[PDB]
RNA sequence: GUGGGAGAGGGUGGUGGAAUUCCCGGAGUAGCGGUGAAAUGCGCAGAUACCGGGAGGAACGCCGAUGGCGAAGGCAGCCACCUGGUCCACCCGUGACGCUGAGGCGCGAAAGCGUGGGGAGCAAACCGGAUUAGAUACCCGGGUAGUCCACGCCCUAAACGAUGCGCGCUAGGUCUCUGGGUCUCCUGGGGGCCGAAGCUAACGCGUUAAGCGCGCCGCCUGGGGAGUACGGCCGCAAGGC
C-alpha cells in the first residue's frame, strides 16, 4: 500500500489552512493516520498532528466521521 | 397511516439486548422492536437469534407502514450485532447503505469499575 | 523576556574592556538581570515552583561568582555590588 | 511587536452592508490595539467539516499582522465579543517547515 | 558570549469537539436495564430507542510509541502570554571560579483536614437485590463524604532502576529520539536491547556498571517483640519525624 508522503508534493506541514493536503492524512474516519500509513518521520508527524488539530478547530477538518459498509 | 416509503433503521446492540428502531429520513421513529418485545425475557434477549427476530419484527411493522428503501445505522457491540443486519438485509427491505456510528467519547467521563 | 537589545545593552555596560563577554562582572550582571526578571515573575504566579527552583540555582551561581570575586579582588567586588545594589 | 496570524470565521449569510460593517469593526479593533496589518487574505464562503452555530458553512478571513504581545489576548477578546464572529484563532507566525523536500 | 534546536517542564488566562447526565420539544409503544442465571430498580404521570434544542461538570479519542520533558513527585485537546531546565555548533570571553554536602530551607502521588465554592460521571460509608451452609465479600441496582476549584495544612508510599551525587578509565553490535557534519556514514547528547574484559552467592550487571579507581553524604550489624513504648519536636486533627 502507498504511504501518504510517497504520493505528494513539496508541501507545508505547518499550513493549517490547506485542507486539500491535510485531508490526505486523515483516515476514512476523522482519525489521524499512524506513521505506518503516513510514511512520516517522528518530527514530521508531531508537526502534522498539531496542524491537523488547528485545522479541526477552524472547522476545516472533521473531528470525527462515520464508518461505511460495516 | 403514514406511507413513508423510505427511511432509516438504527440497530442498538449491547451484551444484554439488541433493539431496532425504524425511523423516517428526518429522524423521527416509525416502529421498533427488541429481544424483550419478542418472547425472550432474560439473557436470552442478547442472543443473535433474538436480534434476528427483533430486526424481522421491526421490518414487518415497517412493511405495515409501507417501507421499501432503508438506510442502516449501527451503534454498539454484542452478540447478534451483525445478525440483525443480516436479517435486515434478507427481510425484504432493499438496504441502501450500512453505517457504524457507535458513539465513542474523547476520554471525558470516568467509567464504572466494571469498565476499567 | 530578555531580547538581544537589552542583553547587549547590559553586556556593553558591564564589560571590563571592549569585546569582553564572559567577565565575572558581566556574568553577575546578566545573572542579576535574569534574577530580577524571575523574581518579578514570582511576585505573581506564586504557584510556579519549578521556575522558583531555577531562581534558586541562579541565586546560587551568582553568590558563588560574587564569593570568588571577593576572594580575588575586593575593590572590583565592591564596585560591582554597589553598581548592582546587592547584599 | 511580534508577527501573528488572525483567522476569523463569521456568519456566511451576511449581505454587503452587514459584511462591510463587521469587517470595518475588525479593522477598528486592529487599529485600537496597535496591530500593523502586513497582509490580508479573504477566502469567504467555505464548506465546513462540521456545523458551526447551526450553519454548515462559514465566511473566512486571514490577517498577517505585527502587534505588541501583551495586547494579543485583549484583542482576541474584543474580536470575540461580536455576535456574528463565530471563531477567532490568533496564532503566532512561524516559518514554513516543509516535507518531502 | 554568539547562533541554532527539541520537548505532556511549570504558571496564568482564553478556547474546541466527542461522550455521560439532566431539562425543553417532536415523533413513537411495552418494556428497558442487568446477570452464570436472576431480582432490587426504572417505565402508562409515556420509559428505553430515534431526532432537534438547551444547561452543567469533569476528562482530552485518533496522533501515541517499546516516544518525549522534569531533580523527584510527576507532566497529554488547541491558542496566547509569563517562565525554568537542557542540547549542539562556533573556539570568542573569565581564568580553578570546582565536587560533595551534617543542619537549615523549599518542593513533595494519592488519601486525609480547615474555610469557601462546585458537583455531570464515578464512588469509601451506607441503603437495598442476589449468591452461599452463613455473605458483614466478590456480582447487580442506588447512594454520601470525596473526586473538581481557590486558599491554608498534612510530609507519608512498592516516593522503585528496591541501584546517592560527581569525575576519569575499560571491545563492540543492534533499534531509537534530538542536533551538527565533507550526510553507504561519521560525530555529540538522551532512551532501550544483546554482549568483551571484569564483577556477582547466583539471578544477572556489563561506556545508562552492579567493572577499574577517587572524593563526599546517607544507611546496615540475626528474627520476633516493633516502627511498639517513653521522651522530645511538628500538626487543627488524623498522625508524622
Ligand atoms: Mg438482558
Ligand atoms: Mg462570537
Ligand atoms: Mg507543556
Ligand atoms: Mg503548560
Ligand atoms: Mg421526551
Ligand atoms: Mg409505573
Ligand atoms: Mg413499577
Ligand atoms: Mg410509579
Ligand atoms: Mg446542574
Ligand atoms: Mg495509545
Ligand atoms: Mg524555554
Ligand atoms: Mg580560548
Ligand atoms: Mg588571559
Ligand atoms: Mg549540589
Ligand atoms: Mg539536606
Ligand atoms: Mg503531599
Ligand atoms: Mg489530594
Ligand atoms: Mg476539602
Ligand atoms: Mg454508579
Ligand atoms: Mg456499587
Ligand atoms: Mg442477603
Ligand atoms: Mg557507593
Ligand atoms: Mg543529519
Ligand atoms: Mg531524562
Ligand atoms: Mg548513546
Ligand atoms: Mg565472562
Ligand atoms: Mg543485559
Ligand atoms: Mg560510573
Ligand atoms: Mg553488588
Ligand atoms: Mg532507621
Ligand atoms: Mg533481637
Ligand atoms: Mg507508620
Ligand atoms: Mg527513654
Ligand atoms: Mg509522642
Ligand atoms: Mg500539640
Ligand atoms: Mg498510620
Amino acid at each position: 500500500k502507498a504511504k501518504v508522503k510517497a504520493t505528494l508534493g513539496e508541501f507545508d506541514l505547518r499550513d493549517y489552512r490547506n485542507v486539500e493536503v491535510l485531508k490526505r492524512f486523515l483516515s476514512e474516519t476523522g482519525k489521524i493516520l499512524p506513521r505506518r500509513r503516513t510514511g512520516l518521520s517522528a518530527k514530521e508527524q508531531r508537526i502534522l498532528a498539531k496542524t491537523i488539530k488547528r485545522a479541526r478547530i477552524l472547522g476545516l477538518l472533521p473531528f470525527t466521521e462515520k464508518l461505511v459498509r460495516k | 397511516k403514514r406511507q413513508v416509503a423510505s427511511g432509516r433503521a438504527y440497530i442498538h446492540a449491547s451484551y444484554n439486548n439488541t433493539i431496532v428502531t425504524i425511523t423516517d429520513p428526518d429522524g423521527n421513529p416509525i416502529t421498533w422492536s427488541s429481544g424483550g418485545v419478542i418472547g425472550y425475557k432474560g439473557s436470552r434477549k442478547g442472543t443473535p437469534y433474538a436480534a434476528q427476530l427483533a430486526a424481522l419484527d421491526a421490518a414487518k411493522k415497517a412493511m405495515a407502514y409501507g417501507m421499501q428503501s432503508v438506510d442502516v445505522i449501527v451503534r454498539g457491540t454484542g452478540a447478534g450485532r451483525e445478525q440483525a443486519i443480516r436479517a435486515l438485509q434478507a427481510s425484504g427491505l432493499q438496504v441502501k447503505s450500512i453505517v457504524d456510528d457507535t458513539p465513542v467519547p474523547h476520554n471525558g467521563c470516568r467509567p464504572k469499575k466494571k469498565f476499567r | 523576556p530578555i531580547t538581544k537589545e537589552e542583553k547587549q545593552k547590559v553586556i556593553q555596560e558591564f564589560a571590563r574592556f571592549p569585546g569582553d563577554t564572559g567577565s565575572t562582572e558581566v556574568q553577575v550582571a546578566l545573572l542579576t538581570l535574569r534574577i530580577n526578571r524571575l523574581s518579578e515573575h514570582l511576585k505573581v504566579h506564586k504557584k510556579d515552583h519549578h521556575s522558583h527552583r531555577g531562581l534558586l540555582m541562579m541565586v546560587g551561581q551568582r553568590r558563588r561568582l560574587l564569593r570568588y570575586l571577593q576572594r580575588e579582588d575586593p575593590e572590583r567586588y565592591r564596585a560591582l555590588i554597589e553598581k548592582l545594589g546587592i547584599r | 511587536m511580534r508577527r501573528y496570524e488572525v483567522n476569523i470565521v463569521l456568519n456566511p449569510n451576511l449581505d454587503q452592508s452587514q459584511l462591510a460593517l463587521e469587517k470595518e469593526i475588525i479593522q477598528r479593533a486592529l487599529e485600537n490595539y496597535g496591530a500593523r496589518v502586513e497582509k490580508v487574505e479573504e477566502l469567504g464562503l467555505r464548506r465546513l467539516a462540521y456545523p458551526i452555530a447551526k450553519d454548515p458553512q462559514g465566511y473566512f478571513l486571514w490577517y498577517q499582522v505585527e502587534m505588541p504581545e501583551d495586547r494579543v489576548n485583549d484583542l482576541a477578546r474584543e474580536l470575540r465579543i461580536r455576535d456574528n464572529v463565530r471563531r477567532v484563532m490568533v496564532v503566532k507566525s512561524q516559518e514554513p517547515f516543509l516535507a518531502n523536500a
